[PDB]
């Protein structure tokens, strides 16, 4: 079931344009996150849903409703704002109120579901207080509840926890995933952290330049990805070169990576003397015995540093050739047959199945 | 120790005049450069003259009229400029700027060949005028610093909330502004009490005001009457900036 | 809304300050009349008359008197305005306004109340004689010294608070920066201070010069008539003597120093900025 | 023997920040100050550098009090965390400033400047004020005006918290390399925990203006002191457990949480004393279903499986309502992957790898 559709959506400010052609639908009852470098547009579209800016062309639906031109003040979309945008002089019920009370309200029903709001963010004893006597944990739930009074068909929040600390934003993370499936309505979140899209997410949509890069689940994300950039972005990939020599059957094709042969997982078609591209993730790859090896053949290379990172151990991994290549595992110290030396030759190695193959 | 003490110098400096001319209206002689008793006379004197009494009136009625259009119009542009964001703001800005940053003489006789170009009586209207005009800048400029320490984005939440652009002024704004209204109009008032150079210019001889009518007694000689004036003008102006604060409040 | 507020300050101004000022400086161009003032003949009589000996050395006076009055304020207020800044906050606000309730008194009677504590026989001569630091009376009244001082009197908070703002903009970390790398308090003020707060010297100067040029009743009281300042030429001629065109002439020398004063103040801020 | 701090104590507002404090740093060694915020970090870099004075105690820079010394005449510069960069100067001048502020012959001023520049590789952009510089290149500005006038310990105020991730990563090594390059001694301020683990050679770990621990990042992180520590550098479990006999002068046995196991002691312990036992979160297997005589030591309910990308946290419930937070790797293509959800299910570990505290 559509709930906001945009079609054709362009906008161009100072001779820029911003949003080239976008795309995109937005179900009912997901938690929906925009992800990017910085500069991508994602504020643009979020204030155009909002209504704060006006598009130059397309079309705009809600609930099946053109609602292009009508003004933000009668559409059905809350916004939670980065700088919290709280009104200093009102307390935090008459901040809480505002919204009711400019919707013509009756003054009978203000008072109970004021207080439901503020007690679903556990807030509900520092009614009578002012903003410049809370701290930030406080004065962003107090802007949450200012958004979600009004009975909104969307919230869109615009990098909500990004001033705060770290444990007190995990926390946070998990109520906010929590009070979505309270409530019952779709939430667009706009943020520049990869970890927190992948967390408390049903649905990514990566940003690049004002386009749309990819769409689908976190795991389809992380684990998928459709292009170079896609993959570098969120998380951390090692590039390989490689050429096709032969197929041996329809899932599984004979190619050089780097001056060795190895047998790869391929699904599309392909062609001798084509050029792709093998991505492994640095958690996927081992770093075994070539003394004893009597297994099968890998890459062949040294060791130079050996970084202890707290829970992981990041090696770099210089090849024959001269490319970088970095490993990543658990540290266990009371292990007695745990790795140690450098500058050793060692073999390179992945379980069968586990890279991805990209085209060029 | 040393510090302090170079602050009550020029403190000292400035309040030693007003002190004098309070003590001298006591005093008996009419030159008052000596002391020579207490004497209560010269309040008496004063209570029955009536041009001395009149000219005070014109120019506390003239003070409180300047005032309050200036603190309006002034308020009204300081929002503007806050509120919304447009290609022209700075010219505005540097327009003001030249206006505060002129000098007091030029602006004068300007006023004076306006308006005897245009066949305008001096007296209430002009001398009116010239004070809004030499008030305006002072009141946007106080009251944009005390705006500008606010985050702008309260405005586009309330527009997602529902509201109208009246009542964005007439619930947010205008009760964040309101310190910043009381003091300019008494900075103006002050401004308005002051002034020498404009109104000797600008005048005629239906509406007398306090400056020249102790201009002609200089040519005389000033009596400790004048004295005994502006003792009670400190009181009376005392009051009106303690109430303007509890309003505010 | 938005176009009632714009168009109604923008017309008073352009009514009232600029288009005035135009017909000021038109008008020293035209030709005397004695009863229709300003007559339509275009004669360069006017500016080559301020050559004169006569009406050069009153000019050259003024600037003189200015100009220390304006030095005076500098050297007064930038300690006082420094000092300001090293209190607490709460009682600042109650410090700057003692310094505008003189203002309530006429500027007209704070002269005359000064004139008398600065006579010959009056206070501050009999009390130095009392004590003893002089010997002999001091007579200061009638000489440029009187004019300097008056004139700082009444000018003075106007050069502070423009000080005051800038001091208070100042940036900690960059104080602190200097004295880490080895800098004496001297050399902190001259390197760093005095550069980050150099537009508001020029402001301050501009409230302080050009009105300390124009305040003719500080020379009648206190000056006499050998002092005297441009306000004093420019009233006779627009009020006793009606030779309008020659007083727009003598108006142009005080707006073409506002120009070049003016241009520093830009000048100085694109560089800070 | 650099710095050495006996008994400095410090009180601003009336509270106190700093009771009191004992402190050496040596020489040629990074040392990184890491707690929570508002901790008094601040305050001792502030109190190192010159620019506050204390209410007591001593201070010593190779062996010579410095206690009451301005901050003109110490060997000790400080890197801001907002850039300082006077905006009135370029950035040649920005770093030629304190050499020419200490009478130096004007010979040698653009050599020694040209070198610094060149260090933090910004040769080329010699001519330009900051405000035509990003982030980093005004961070490196700041490191060569700090690094120019060869001091004798530089202070580094929570320097790369304002830039993104991936330049973070890239200077935390940059600054490595720079400081075994120079050879002096560098103090770093930071909140977060995994630079402080990989960039330090020596933690303090301070709490309400206390030490409480001071090791080699891997004592820290290995064999914390107090239940405080552990928790704060990366997540812990916390065991409750008691005494019952001791086997051996190593392994003492115990009941924990209702089921008896072995575990390792390395101090005298009397039977009813109640201990803890810590044990991170990766160093834990749910296993498969309990296996008679092959798997014991804890039972539980997996109740939540959460998908961080690279690895998986499952909270599991045991019998007595107590969560567990289990870690591990996340691999997919994998035929034998368990998705189970709330089924009977094992806890166990490697009979040592944990910490015990008395
Ligand atoms: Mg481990
Ligand atoms: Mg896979
Ligand atoms: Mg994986
Ligand atoms: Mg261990």
């Amino acid at each position: 079931s559509p709930l906001v559709q945009l079609a054709g959506i362009r906008k161009c400010f100072d001779g820029k344009e911003v949003i080239p052609q976008l795309d995109l639908t937005i179900n009912n009852g997901e938690f929906l996150t925009l992800l990017g470098p910085s500069g991508c547009g994602k504020t643009t579209v979020l204030r155009l849903i909002a209504g704060l800016e006006t598009v130059d062309s397309g079309r705009i639906m809600l609930d099946n409703e053109d609602i292009t031109h009508v003004p933000a003040e009668n559409r059905y979309v809350n916004t939670v704002f980065q700088s919290y945008a709280l009104f200093p002089h009102m307390t935090v019920f008459e901040n809480v109120a505002f919204g009711l009370r400019m919707q013509k309200t009756p003054a009978a029903e203000i008072t109970p579901r004021v207080m439901e709001a503020l007690r679903m963010v556990q807030l509900e004893t520092f009614a009578q207080r002012k903003p410049h006597q809370l701290s930030g944990g406080q004065q962003q739930r107090v802007a949450i509840a200012r958004a979600v009074v009004n009975k909104p068909r969307l919230l869109l929040l615009d990098q909500s926890l990004s001033a705060l600390d770290y444990k007190l934003r995990k926390q946070m993370q998990n109520e906010l995933k929590a009070l979505q499936r309270k409530l019952g309505i779709t939430f667009v979140f706009v943020t520049h952290d990869q970890e927190e899209a992948l967390t408390m997410s049903d649905r990514i949509v990566v940003m690049r330049d004002g386009r749309i890069e990819q769409d689908g689940t976190p795991r389809e994300i992380y684990e998928e990805p459709k292009n170079l950039f896609v993959a570098g972005f969120i998380g951390e990939i090692n590039m390989f070169n490689a050429t096709v020599i032969e197929r041996l059957d329809e899932q599984r094709v004979r190619a050089n990576v780097e001056g060795r042969e190895c047998n790869i997982y391929v699904n599309f078609a392909v062609e001798p003397g084509q050029k792709l591209h093998v991505l492994l993730r640095p958690e996927d790859l081992r770093v075994e015995e070539i003394n004893d090896d009597n297994h099968a053949e890998g890459l062949i290379g040294y060791v130079r540093e050996r970084n202890y990172k707290g829970m992981t151990l990041e090696s770099v991994v210089e090849l024959e050739n001269g490319k970088m290549v970095m490993v990543s595992e658990f540290f266990n110290e009371d292990d007695p047959d745990f790795d140690h030396s450098l500058d050793q030759k060692m073999a390179i190695n992945w379980v069968e199945s586990w890279e991805v193959v990209l085209a060029d | 120790l040393l510090r302090g003490g170079f602050m009550t110098a020029i403190y000292a400096y400035l309040y030693i005049p007003i002190i004098i001319l309070i003590v001298n209206s006591f005093n008996s002689s009419r030159f008052g450069i000596n002391w020579q008793g207490f004497t209560t006379k010269w309040y008496s004197l004063l209570m029955n003259n009536d041009s001395l009494l009149q000219a005070a009136q014109h120019s506390l009625t003239m003070a409180v009229f300047s005032a309050t259009f200036a603190t309006l119009i002034g308020s009204l542009t300081a929002v503007a400029l806050y509120r919304y964001r447009f290609r022209g703001k700075p010219f505005v800005s540097g327009m003001l700027f030249v206006v505060m940053m002129s000098p007091d003489i030029v602006m004068a006789i300007s006023l004076l060949v306006l308006f005897m170009l245009l066949g305008i009586q001096l007296g209430f209207w002009s001398l009116l005028f010239s004070h809004i005009t030499f008030c305006l800048p002072f009141v946007v400029v106080t009251v944009y610093s005390r705006l500008k320490g606010f985050d702008v984005r309260m405005l586009e939440a309330a527009k997602d909330l529902g509201a109208s652009e009246f009542t964005i002024l007439r619930k947010i704004i205008l009760p964040l502004a309101m310190p910043a209204v009381a003091a300019g109009w008494v900075l103006s008032f002050t401004l308005s009490m002051d002034d020498v150079v404009v109104s000797s210019f600008v005048t005629g001889p239906s509406y007398e005001i306090l400056p020249l009518k102790i201009y002609s007694m200089v040519k005389v000689g000033v009596s400790p009457e004048v004295n005994a004036l502006a003792t009670i003008l400190l009181v009376l102006s005392l009051v009106m900036v303690i109430a303007s604060q509890l309003i505010a409040r | 809304f938005q176009n009632v507020v714009i168009v109604t300050i923008v017309g008073w101004l352009v009514l009232f300050v600029f288009l005035p000022n135009l017909m000021i400086i038109g008008t020293s161009f035209l030709t005397r009349d004695d009863a229709s003032f300003v007559k339509m003949v275009f004669t360069l009589d006017n500016y080559t008359r301020l050559l004169d000996p006569l009406y050069f050395e009153v000019l050259l006076h003024s600037l003189n008197m200015a100009l220390i009055a304006t030095l005076a304020c500098l050297v007064l207020g930038y300690p006082f305005a420094w000092f300001l800044a090293k209190l607490p906050h709460k009682v600042r606000p109650l410090l700057l306004f003692l310094l505008i309730v003189p203002f309530w008194t006429n500027s007209l009677i704070r002269i005359y109340g000064l004139k008398i504590f600065l006579s010959t026989k009056g206070y501050l001569n009999e009390f130095l004689l009392w004590l003893g630091v002089i010997d002999t009376p001091i007579r200061i009244m009638f000489t440029p010294s009187a004019v300097i001082i008056g004139l700082v009197y009444i000018l003075l908070p106007f050069m502070v608070m423009p000080l005051y703002s800038s001091i208070e903009k100042l940036d900690k970390p960059l104080l602190e920066a200097a004295r880490d790398l080895g800098a004496s308090k001297l050399q902190t003020f001259i390197r760093i201070i005095i550069p980050l707060t150099m537009p508001g010297i020029i402001a301050g100067c501009l409230l302080v010069m050009l009105p300390a040029m124009g305040l003719f009743y500080v020379s009648d009281l206190m000056g006499g008539a050998k002092n005297l300042l441009i306000g004093n030429v420019i009233k006779v001629q627009f009020l006793n003597i009606r030779d309008w065109p020659f007083g727009a002439a003598t108006s142009i020398t005080l707006t073409i120093v506002m120009g070049l004063m003016l241009l520093v103040y830009w000048r100085a801020s694109r560089l800070l900025n």
